């Protein structure tokens, strides 16, 4: 599971 | 019709002038050729000297009708480009429109927070240089009003829309101190019967939440989360593109965070949202459910419970690429996190011929993406047995012959992957 | 990066 | 660990 | 023109289409000098003149000698030439006729048609097999099938050995495996012979046949050439060390076995000259191959260390070229990730850790990723060791702090979730 | 390397 930023990077 | 004016010879001609009458015709009809449609002579009237002349006459409190074409000329020397916005604030406007703020003219005032605007609004920079002058205190008194509905609609929406740029950029961030201050009114503004007024709100809290999970906090203490989601359901676009942005955003938060947009029935909206006309609304909403799956089980459970699951396997099988990648990143997250029995259900919802059929993109990240889901997806069935079922599945999608096809190409992850997939789980004849 | 803009308004 | 090929790979 | 020599292609073609053999044999001539012109031999008009089928036919016979022999050379020529004036040779059926006249008793023809053979295979996968189909292998082995080598012409020995190796070249496909296992008994007679072309050619062959997948590797290393190759590793002709390096090289990206039998053959005793080498790309080469070494076991990383690389890997890392410290990083980072502790802490006291810093500041992502796990893989064995403060401290004494702290700010996402990893850990207050 | 023109021996 990984969230990310509107960019499709990462947030952690 | 739509033409007239001076030359900006004769305007400075005037401006110059001793004579008030001879200096008001001629900031009027500065004000005409500025405001004209179109191609306005700013950096003229710039070359000119004349901006700080504006400034000044914004001063001219024993003149309003010169303090107002003054300020109008200014804000449109403003609106344009980042130099030409400079030269305005290099002019010393901001400190001279802040003092118009409190004008017993309401049209002069406005017309001064609509000024303020464009000038915040053209980057972090100039915001700071709005906040730093006291902008902030003034601005936020004009609407320290028991009820809203008695200021000019035309009135309210500028003041909104200003102070939503007062929340704009980042690198930096507004300053803490400011956000904080502004929040309890923005939330007031939020529950105001105007569109405009809560699609300028909305974007101002876009703007808060686009940042780490601190600033996200600050948002969603002030209990702001069910008004976004009542404005997500919204029928008018400009509000529910804001809203689901600010949405978004609170997701990429903490799993707390997260929990407080289910709890305020945010998933009950999401099909329309996933299956909305506006392409650029499904990738959004899209991405935001993916987020959501990289949750709790529970969370998960919920996103499963409120019958998504069908909507994101549709939006996976008939949307624009960039679309379908925001899909293939929230089932990876749901294959990875949720629980045996919730990848199954999954299975059940047709998700394998759509995930394979956008194996054969061009893309290289969604195909690692895709991988995964599959691998983390046949770890279920090995917990089950049914290994056997899922590769019949598969080669029943002609998702084998692709997979297969993965054996070649370029990119490391994608060799092992496939190659691990195949010894593992298919292998045997085939093909050589 | 991402877009619907509206920065800076005019008045006609 | 990784043994590359002289291309700088991996060993497939 | 004129009655005189230096021909048109116009008279060529007129002295060949004769019914005079005489003339024939002129004209042949002629097209052969023009073809051995130094600086752009009209090819493409001779081709064009339709005269390589007419060359061809000359090959068989054996009723002229030297029409034979300068046709062969002739034809060698345009086979020398581009891929389609190979392919023009081809397509006039060249290659059955070269391969009949392996067995002429004329050496010097014989010669020459190895060479045009050699030519044709060299041009790719597609010719390469086209020569092993029409049987050519057996008659050239056959020409080296003698007791001892040296009774053949050194001219005559280098040719057949060049355009072995030729058929022995090139990928997708590799040459087939009954004509490898055919080749190999003699490719290590010549291995064993004294002249230094011919080495230089065998150990060509024998890199071409190693670089490839794992069961290929074992085919020519159990025919024990290993030794020999190392052996050549240690020579002073340049053309020699490239070729052999290139065959270790390849040998030790296969199984730990393998490479076991590269470091018992005492590779591992050339390296500080191959790391040392005056010409960057052997530095490369043998940069390269250390890592796929310490990419083994710990016993075969133990052995690294104890013939004394280290201080020479970190002298490469240090001062080499970007391309080869590329390969140096990768060397320490399957050092580190496969070492025990105590190599680990053998590999800081050599002072890596400044030489690993620089390279922090290179404009390329991917070192950056292996420099940062080699960092990682050390503070593990210094948490092993309960002196993480110890290498925290030294990372600051190289420098090195403040270069993984620029890293944060890395587009990357294994540059800045590594630094972070690691700032937290061992680098908070 | 590949190929040779005899005169000699050269690349082509």
């Amino acid at each position: 599971q990984q969230r990310r930023t509107r960019n499709g990077a990462s947030k952690s | 019709q739509g033409t007239v004016n001076w030359s900006v010879e004769d305007i400075v001609k005037g401006i110059n002038s001793n004579n008030l009458e001879s200096q008001l015709q001629a900031t009027q009809a500065a004000r005409k050729l500025l405001s004209r449609e179109k191609q306005p002579p700013i950096d003229n009237i710039i070359r000119a000297g004349l901006i700080p002349k504006f400034v000044s006459f914004l001063g001219k409190t024993d003149c309003s009708p010169i303090q107002f074409e003054s300020a109008w000329a200014l804000t449109n020397i403003a609106s344009g480009t980042s130099e030409q916005t400079k030269a305005v604030v290099d002019g010393g406007a901001i400190p001279a429109f802040i003092s118009l703020l409190a004008s017993p003219h309401a049209h002069i005032s406005e017309q001064a927070v609509w000024a303020l605007g464009n000038i915040a609004g053209d980057g972090s920079a100039f915001r700071d240089l709005v906040i730093k002058h006291g902008a902030i205190d003034p601005l936020l008194a004009l609407l320290a009003v028991p009820d809203l509905s008695t200021l000019a609609c035309g009135y309210l929406r500028n003041l909104t829309w200003t102070l939503s740029n007062l929340c704009r950029n980042k690198n930096p961030a507004p300053p803490l101190d400011a956000v904080e201050q502004i929040l309890p009114t923005l939330v007031r503004l939020l529950h105001h019967n105007d569109p405009e007024v809560l699609a300028d709100s909305c974007w101002a809290i876009s703007y808060l939440t686009d940042g780490p999970n601190e600033r996200i906090e600050m948002v969603v203490k002030k209990g702001v989360v069910p008004q976004l989601v009542k404005l997500l359901g919204a029928t008018e676009l400009p509000i529910v593109t804001p809203a689901l942005r600010a949405i978004g955003n609170i997701v990429t938060g903490t799993d707390e965070q997260t929990q407080k947009v289910i709890d305020a029935g945010a998933l009950a909206v999401f099909p329309s949202l996933l299956t909305n006309p506006k392409t650029n609304i499904q990738k959004e909403a899209t991405w935001t459910m993916s987020n959501i799956t990289a949750g709790r089980q529970d969370q998960i459970q919920q996103v499963v419970n409120h019958g998504l699951v069908p909507f994101l396997v549709g939006v996976l099988s008939k949307a624009d690429f960039k679309t379908q990648k925001e899909a293939a990143w929230a089932i990876t997250n749901y294959t990875s996190g949720g629980t045996v029995e919730q990848i199954v259900y999954l299975v059940h919802c047709g998700i394998i011929e759509p995930l394979m059929n956008l194996l054969s993109a061009k893309d290289t990240k969604i195909i690692q993406v895709i991988l995964d889901a599959i691998s983390n997806i046949f770890q279920a069935a090995e917990k089950l047995g049914e290994t056997e079922k899922l590769s019949i599945m598969i080669e029943e999608c002609g998702g084998l012959d692709k997979i297969e096809a993965l054996q070649r190409h370029e990119n490391e992850s994608v060799y092992k992957a496939s190659l691990n997939l195949i010894e593992k789980y298919f292998s045997v004849e085939e093909e050589e």
